[PDB]
């Protein structure tokens, strides 16, 4: 193809192509945008408790003076120590782990913390951590660069150790292809 | 009237503070459009 012009020509302007795909491919970071996202949801989430806890003293105000108008106030505090209160939904047995149990009460709501199920990702051998998680401070909460994922099984029969995902590792695969693609004059890319 | 989100202005309610167009700068045909930003009318929802 290079002993031609006509194919030396057109390796020219696919390299030429590939050297502005390259550039192109600099612009972009998953990590960034990933983060941006969390934090407008974690934005969203704030106001939204926010009003929820605003809501929530109006409302407990209104109670208590409905009640002291109705002289039955020892009753409004029983309610209201139920509402804050609730009850603990015990922890739930399964064959793939056992569900953390969490209260109910309008201020476990309010504090909106959660504890993240220990489960398993159906037809693999992922074991979901468990952990909690507040959607207020999510803002709070970065995008990790990397993270290790659990072990995997494939057709349920083959296994694969934990994998460790990279934002930056995948980019930088694909780019470093299309430099290959771009340095194939008289290579071959490797085959990893 | 105990209007809900009570006492909440437009930015409370997650408003933008200024909304921007966007800026196109095609560098080929020598094109260049600015960004104009707008401002939202403001206002405050009444706790009664």
């Amino acid at each position: 193809a290079l002993s031609s012009a006509s194919l030396a020509h057109m390796k020219a302007k696919f390299r030429e192509t590939l050297e502005d795909t390259r550039d192109r491919m600099y612009q972009m970071d998953i990590q960034q945008e990933l983060q941006r996202y969390l934090s407008l949801v974690g934005q969203v989430y704030s106001t939204l408790v926010t009003y929820i806890s605003d809501w929530w003293t109006l409302a407990a105000k209104n109670l208590t003076d409905f009640a002291e108008q109705y002289s039955i106030q020892d009753w409004a505090k029983r309610m209201k120590a139920l509402v804050e209160q609730g009850f603990t939904v015990p922890e739930i047995k399964t064959i793939l782990g056992t569900m953390p149990a969490f209260e109910v009460s309008l201020q476990a709501l309010q504090k909106a913390t959660f504890q993240t199920p220990d489960f398993i990702v159906p037809l693999t051998d992922l074991r979901i951590p468990s952990v909690q998680i507040n959607f207020k401070d999510l803002k709070n909460i970065k995008i990790p660069s990397r993270f290790s994922t659990p072990e995997f099984t494939i057709l349920n029969t083959f296994h694969i150790p934990s994998f460790t995902i990279d934002f930056v590792e995948m980019k930088v695969k694909i780019i470093r292809t299309i430099d290959q693609m771009l340095n194939s004059e008289l290579q071959w890319p490797v085959p990893d | 009237i105990p209007l809900p989100f009570g006492g909440k202005s437009s930015r409370d309610l997650k408003m933008l503070e200024t909304v921007r167009t966007p800026a196109l700068h095609f560098k080929s045909v020598g094109f260049h459009l600015p960004s104009r930003e707008f401002q939202v009318p403001t206002f405050t929802i009444p706790k009664l």
